[PDB]
């Protein structure tokens, strides 16, 4: 029953808080690393006009 | 004043020098070796020089046998009431067999700024003929109030059916719609532009069909063309108009690809740093005014991207408009038609269109019990399908079945069905006559004798 | 002609002088060689050239020509089973002139065969009146298809000369005076890629194509004149799809667009296409197919100009009157063109590299396809279906591509890569896929029919949907409580996917089913469902049915390979039902 | 955009009395402190401020609307006289001064506006009075600088705005604060900045 | 015609000016006499109207601007080709490094080569027995194709690309076969490792090898493979002979693409790489399969690593929209023990089924194949339910299908480096590991099949 | 900057020993091999090549402080006297050679220190020594490049760096190795390279 316990409430965690917050941390990231990438870009087409 | 020292040409951008006289944002007309006329305007004027973009782009075009032609005014719109039943395009240009219109006047389709201290606070009801939308998230006259939707969703069925039903209890004649499609395929528009047909809807109400192919400079003046003629016939003509926007998302990309023409710096996720700004010299053009018969009331159309609303067009919308309507797949899937969550959509002025005089008296109270039941059904609803089942303290089983009911029968009403305001109160207290009398605490006992059965 | 002098070459970059007369999106010819290129901008007398082809070997001094118009096709009779590329260059023609089985560089020849006699027929009376898109006479280029001479467009009035012979696309076939002058007719007309051939009206698609695809025809379906796209990682199944519509479209004409592809995969459409044998007329595909082929290693502008070519092409036998399908595959590789083109146009790129006009590029190559009414006084009816299949880098389909088309497109078919694996295919996924057809297309068939099959197609969907939501209460409690009639939709459903959903494009019988079969074949599994929903209340326990079903239930998952001239065998499943499940109502 | 002088700056350690229930409680804001309220569209950012402009135990307050809804506007100064202040029990735009420029308005005139409203509440502190300046909102200040920025083919820092605009920002909230004021009887006077943030 | 200017304006990095220029083109080789007499070789990357930049190869130190003269040699970068090119080792520019005599050339070909006509292109029908029962049985590699390895820092890609080179072969006796190995950005060590074992197993004579180092021009390293693939388009459509183009590492050499497109002062780029990266990946590895009509065939095997093992870097994802199919090593086999480390799983082989069937392979490989990676998959799926819910929970079906898939990686792919099996050999070991199954779970099988293999 | 000549590069046998257990154990480098020490700051990639620096079986150290911490330097002529190890009972000081440059001071000079560094390095190998080069840290000699590149105006390549960052690190590496020095007694010596990278 402890088990059972145990095993229930990790997979209650598992969906409630481990996946989302993992979901919406790898989203922050990649939407991260995209923004700078287009500000270096921007910052290099200035650049190589001069 | 006709030029033909047109010196560069670097896409669909184009430098003209040797003139004088030219302003900033000035319309010209670029004739072409072979006869054909291109539109465009001044993105920038320095010394002799005239930075000019063109419309239909600069294919095509030699530059030593053509000629430049400044027409010394902006983009405008020649305006009439003789504009009502017409279908025009994105540049007011007839698009449905008609005689050319007589303009009564010219307008700048930029317009101006609605002095705020001469800004009526917007006040009265429209009747869009949805439940979801005249009971809980209440549409004002001149109110900004979006409906924010996704790809394969019915935003097109819900904006046809509201033009259809759009009216008010004021009088006969003095309500009207203009229905702006921007960068929409063009079945999307013979859909649209039909329905008004059939209907008779077209009778009342001003069309500016643009098409996704239509280059991207015509995409973006064409709301600014609609909400010239929506100004000219409320506050010239003392008319209440109803401004259909769709989509504001191809609106987005238009305004997009004309910056990065443009050689401009994008802000956050590629669009224009000014795309706030961009959609607020839009919005913020609906309101009442102090002396002024009439008003320019906004629902501005929209698809978010992979359904984020965190997305700059979302969010940025939000940011300006006086709420939102949101629609989900969640209950598309349900069959529910309009697919409405009363939940995370809003209408903030919905207090200046409620009350004795313009819906009847328990039109603020119901709208705040089924919220409230709704919020309390659903998660009761939700958790005994999830967790057990008709084991919920008796009285969360009986939420279950309202909030079901409430999705059913009250939100799903069909595009098809115009639902007046009166229906939708009497509908709303049957709902509410499930519960016992304990659950509606937030209507006082006086109104409950007098409409719960 | 006028000729300018080359001052700068860096890479494809080339400048030159005396480019006077040239305009803007020019087709011209660069250096000694004569490779290919395009005027991007132009200033002053100075022209920037973009060259399409190698420029090694090539320096100022060197002569550039302008060919006086923008990038064209030619359209007329030679066309049709003739493998182009997105330039409209010859592949065969290629072979015999350069004798080589390589492509050199500036080695160009007209796309057509000017040199062919073609037997004409005219149709016209002399002195009658003409218009632009009016069919004077014919070439029966190959049966089914018929090459109709159309007047060209900017072209009216007086006819004074019509004949009978064997003319070639250069000999005058017809002359016609008028205010400009008096012109000779020919049997080819050109036209620019980009631009659309203009039509009198455009109709709303409301005729579904039948493509013997049972997902596609019965839950998300594409009317002739529709758009739909096909988005997907690699092995998802796209190529199949595309091969699949391309040979069982109830179409005239089709368009199949190889954009960017692997020599070995484009290979095989180069092969099989004359070894696929036509649907009642006995001949190879290919002779009402015309196909455009490009490899990865081509020229970036041919890559990039392929779809616009097809749906040029598309738009000329459209004109004619008919029901053309043009094939696009892949579009993420055309688009690859796109990013790459303009990185050297140093333009302010878009999202994640792609030009700013991605979408608008998109929209203004799927909205030239629809059911029209083109020009002529015959007002005769003509239709273009894009059927596009999109590669995301991972699959994810926020690429900037699909996003971008999705605003467009009528219909979208997902393929999962979940159901690519344990080899569901068509691996479309049925539930975030979507058809904004599907609601006219249901009530066009609720009359062929004449039975409620937009009822049944709506009930299917529906135990589709309610399994998903019965599948997220099985993971989140457990399998039960089963309540006998939840456990029983997810069994149908699981027909519906398996029985169904599931067909072999590989198997020669399940390759293709007609609305036939496709109704007989729903209306089996949803008439067990309808039956043992039915006696489950009184009075039946789950496994009592799925004890006494078992052989009928392996009937209906065998009705995908009954033959169709054998279709009374599906029909006499339905009614095998009714009987078991009361044999064991009485008594049970 | 120079700020009036003052003898001696002091820290702020008198509360603010706003009415507002969770900020009077928990996180309370004195009497020259420094305020921001960021959150999405809906959150109550407006309507926060607003708040604080009704019922706030101050002088005078100055309420700047920098680049947003032209109604929220209209609506302050048609509420205002119909209300009462819970203290002196008169009409609240006896002692309210408003600043509009709203989201179409033009763009580089709410940067103008920022500074016109710290002026007006720098002016008003040295005559000793307690003073509270909103800001609705400082995110469209900072577009607005952006948007110039772009025009002048600046060098851009982050998200695209130019790299002062943390000394821009920086130089106004430290316009604010308790002072004791020029004079020969050193009164004391003080500012508390009340600005709403609209992060996407 | 000699075109030498003592003429040199700039020299900026690496890039150097010079003006009063004519007949130069593009990608013009040149020669730089120096103040010392010091020669050095570079190539032209831009050339406008009277004037030409410059790239000198072996950089610009101890350069004397007014001393120093630019001779142009008036003709691209070219292979002196021939048939006696097989047994020798060749460098970044064809140029021999085994202290043998230069080649007597038949002819000289540009490097860039032409686009093979896809009209002309025909299937790619038979296999190619490379000796690695995790490729020849189920990624197959067909005559003609273009499967590259995935791979990455540490992991042993180059004994890999050893052991095939070796071990492949045609089944047919009547058809000369011929290894084209093309070394990139490669360290002196792993460089000699190449053709030391080249020499010790007696593949040069069957191979032509062409060694650029990593210390070595930038534009050599970009060179080096299109050397390889001119060699063998000549061996292959002009002399009818099977060629196995192995390339490693594509890694290295896009990094040199990089370096030269900065020097352009191009702007990048997805992830730093060049906007035409897609271009000039394709260029090199669409030059290959067999043309209608034509004895001989190119068939590549190019081997690149992945930055931090993500197969969304641009290099292993780009090359997917090029090749058909992919090998990918992984570190989590390696460090088991397993050699070489092949995950069968995500790795795939889009034309093998033309490669194989009767008469090219056994009738029994396309069914040994897909039951083996069945097996597998569900093998290694009831090994992590073991862990999780112990031994005792497992079925009894379902602890064979563990234990299958452990011998699965012990025995199947785990060959060795020096381990050359037979494609009949792979078979019937295949049929050894489907025996460990209960019989009735073999039904799935044709009982032919069954029958006549165990 | 330019590498001395040998007669034939060799390939490295012979392991290294380090004293570090999962080093000589599971990472082992051999003479003439080279290795990298990538990680964050604190990582220990200065202890590391110190502890390698003091333990090593090879003839003689030469630790290059490039672009780092001058006490770091400071330590190294203060202990290595001290400590006995490993042939003779003799100072670690009478086997290194030092070359120190902070990040204080000069940029130019960063470059210079890993090239003298490993031009002495290869002047000791030709007499027969087994040599260890300490390059501490690369990353300063790549960020040297990258403030360069850009007061030069260059077009970069990734994150700043010069486009020919890939190139000019594999001629310092290509330089280090087991190699037959020039000459006729054809004596054998090994620069081992052991080089630290600071990634961001
Ligand atoms: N409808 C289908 N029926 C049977 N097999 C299919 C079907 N679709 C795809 N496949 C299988 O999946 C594989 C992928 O084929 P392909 O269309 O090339 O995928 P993609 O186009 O995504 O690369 C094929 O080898 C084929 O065997
Ligand atoms: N303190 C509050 N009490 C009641 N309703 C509030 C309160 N704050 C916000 N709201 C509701 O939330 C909505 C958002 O108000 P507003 O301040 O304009 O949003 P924001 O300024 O954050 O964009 C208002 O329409 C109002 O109905
Ligand atoms: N092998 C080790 N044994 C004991 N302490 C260590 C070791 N490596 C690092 N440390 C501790 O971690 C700190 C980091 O040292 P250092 O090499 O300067 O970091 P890095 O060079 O990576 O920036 C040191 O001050 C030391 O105290
Ligand atoms: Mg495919
Ligand atoms: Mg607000
Ligand atoms: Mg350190």
């Amino acid at each position: 029953a402890e088990e059972i316990e145990k095993t229930r409430r990790r997979v209650n965690a598992l969906e409630y808080m481990t996946i989302p917050q993992l979901e919406e941390t790898i989203y922050y990231i990649k939407m991260k690393l995209e923004e700078n990438e287009r500000a270096e870009v921007t910052r290099l087409i200035k650049v190589k006009n001069m | 004043k006709e030029y033909r020292t047109i010196k560069e040409v670097v896409g669909p951008l184009m430098a003209v020098e040797k003139v004088s006289g030219v302003k900033y944002e000035e319309l010209i007309e670029v004739r072409m070796q072979n006869g054909e006329i291109r539109r465009g305007q001044v993105l920038e004027v320095q010394e002799d020089k005239a930075m000019v973009q063109i419309f239909e782009g600069t294919s095509g075009i030699n530059l030593k046998n053509s000629s430049v032609r400044f027409l010394g005014h902006p983009l405008q719109l020649g305006v009439s009431e003789d504009m009502i039943g017409r279908v025009f395009d994105g540049l007011g240009r007839p698009k449905d067999n008609g005689p050319e219109i007589l303009p009564e006047k010219y307008l700048d389709i930029n317009g101006e700024v609605i002095n705020p201290i001469a800004r009526d606070y917007p006040d009265e009801f429209i009747q869009t003929g949805i439940s979801a939308i005249d009971h809980l998230n209440t549409l004002v006259r001149g109110q900004k109030l979006p409906v924010f939707s996704g790809s394969g969703l019915p935003h097109k069925e819900l904006a046809a059916q509201i033009a259809r039903q759009a009216t008010v209890l004021d009088s006969s004649d003095d309500f009207a719609v203009v229905f702006a499609a921007i960068g929409i395929t063009f079945e999307e528009a013979e859909f649209f532009m039909e329905d008004f047909r059939q209907t008779g809807a077209i009778d009342r109400s001003v069309m500016f069909m643009n098409l996704a192919n239509d280059p991207a400079i015509e995409r973006i003046a064409t709301p600014r063309m609609a909400l010239t003629a929506a100004e000219y016939l409320a506050y010239e003509k003392g008319m209440h108009v109803l401004v259909i926007m769709t989509d504001m998302t191809n609106y987005a990309e238009a305004l997009r690809e004309i910056s990065a023409a443009r050689r401009e710096v994008p802000g956050r996720r590629g669009y224009p740093g000014y795309l706030y700004t961009n959609l607020a010299t839009l919005f913020e053009r609906a309101g009442r005014i102090r002396g002024l018969k009439g008003s320019v009331t906004q629902i501005p159309i929209l698809t978010m991207p992979e359904d984020d609303k965190t997305h700059p067009i979302p969010d940025l919308t939000g940011y300006i408009t006086e709420g939102q309507i949101i629609l989900t797949r969640e209950l598309y899937k349900s069959g529910i038609q309009p697919p409405i969550d009363v939940l995370p959509s809003l209408s903030r002025l919905k207090d200046k269109g409620t009350g004795a005089g313009k819906t009847r008296e328990d039109h603020a109270a119901t709208m705040n019990q089924l919220f409230a039941a709704y919020a309390q059904g659903k998660q009761a609803k939700e958790l005994a399908v999830v967790l057990g089942e008709s084991a919920l303290s008796d009285i969360d089983k009986i939420y279950a079945k309202f909030a079901e009911r409430f999705e059913n029968e009250y939100v799903n009403q069909g595009f098809y069905t115009n639902r007046t305001i009166t229906e939708t109160l009497d509908l709303g207290w049957e709902l509410l006559a499930m519960l016992p009398r304990t659950e509606l605490k937030r209507i006082k006992d006086d109104l409950l004798d007098k409409y719960l059965p | 002609m006028q000729i300018g002098k080359i001052i700068k070459v860096s890479g494809p970059l080339v400048m030159a002088e005396n480019m006077s007369e040239a305009s803007i999106q020019d087709m011209c010819l660069v250096g000694d060689l004569g490779v290919i290129g395009e005027i991007i901008e132009m200033r002053q007398d100075v022209a920037s050239i973009q060259v399409y082809e190698e420029t090694s070997g090539i320096g100022p001094g060197e002569p550039v020509r302008s060919t006086g118009e923008a990038l064209s096709v030619e359209l007329g009779p030679g066309i049709i089973s003739q493998m182009f590329d997105g330039i409209q260059r010859p592949l065969d023609t290629f072979m015999e002139v350069t004798q080589s089985n390589f492509l050199g560089r500036g080695v160009q020849l007209p796309a057509l065969d000017h040199e062919k006699q073609w037997w004409f027929e005219a149709t016209i009376e002399e002195g009658t009146e003409v218009s632009a898109g009016d069919i004077i006479g014919y070439v029966d280029e190959t049966k089914i298809i018929q090459h109709k001479i159309m007047v060209p467009n900017g072209i009216k009035g007086t006819v004074q000369k019509i004949e009978s012979g064997s003319f070639t696309i250069d000999d005058p076939i017809c002359v016609i005076e008028t205010e400009q002058g008096l012109k000779e007719l020919t049997m080819m007309q050109k036209w620019p890629v980009r631009r659309g051939r203009p039509i009198k009206q455009k109709l709303n698609p409301d005729v579904p194509m039948i493509t013997g695809q049972r997902v596609i025809d019965t839950f998300f379906p594409v009317t002739k004149g529709g758009a739909a796209a096909v988005p997907g990682p690699f092995g998802a199944g796209k190529t199949v799809v595309q091969h699949q519509i391309a040979k069982w479209s109830d179409v005239d004409l089709v368009v199949y667009v190889g954009c960017g592809e692997r020599g070995n995969e484009m290979t095989d459409v180069v092969n099989e296409f004359p070894e696929l044998i036509d649907p009642n007329t006995g001949e190879s595909l290919m002779e009402r197919t015309v196909l455009i082929a490009n490899t990865s290693n081509m020229p970036v502008a041919a890559r990039e100009a392929s779809i616009y070519t097809g749906i040029t092409i598309a738009e000329y036998f459209r004109d004619m009157g008919y029901d053309v399908a043009i094939m696009a595959d892949s579009t993420s590789r055309w688009a690859e063109a796109l990013r790459e083109m303009s990185g050297r146009l140093e333009e302010m790129p878009g999202d994640e590299g792609y030009p700013a006009y991605l979408g608008s590029r998109l929209a203004e190559y799927y909205e030239r396809s629809g059911r029209v009414i083109a020009l002529g006084s015959d007002q005769r009816e003509g239709s273009i279906t894009a059927i596009s299949a999109v590669s995301p880098s991972g699959g994810d389909i926020s690429e900037p591509v699909t996003q971008n088309t999705l605003r467009v497109v009528k219909v979208f078919w997902g393929l999962d890569s979940s159901l690519a694996q344990k080899r569901h295919f068509p691996s479309i996924n049925w539930i975030q896929s979507y058809s904004l057809y599907s609601t006219e297309v249901g009530r066009y068939m609720d009359q062929i029919l004449q039975q409620d099959w937009s009822d049944m197609v709506t009930e299917g969907m529906r135990i589709l949907q309610e399994e998903e939501q019965l599948n997220e209460i099985v993971r989140l409690v457990g399998i039960d409580s089963l309540s006998d009639n939840d456990r029983l939709t997810l069994e149908v459903a699981k027909s519906i996917r398996e029985d169904y959903l599931q067909q072999n494009a590989f198997d020669d019988v399940d390759t293709f089913t007609s609305r036939e079969k496709q109704f007989n074949m729903l209306k089996v599994i949803l008439t067990f469902g309808k039956e043992a929903r039915k006696a489950l209340s009184l009075g039946a326990y789950f496994n009592e049915i799925m004890e006494g079903t078992v052989a009928v239930r392996e009937r209906i998952s065998r009705s995908k390979y009954i033959p169709e001239e054998e279709l009374a065998k599906i029909s006499s499943i339905n009614e095998e039902i009714k009987e078991t499940i009361q044999l064991i109502v009485s008594e049970g």
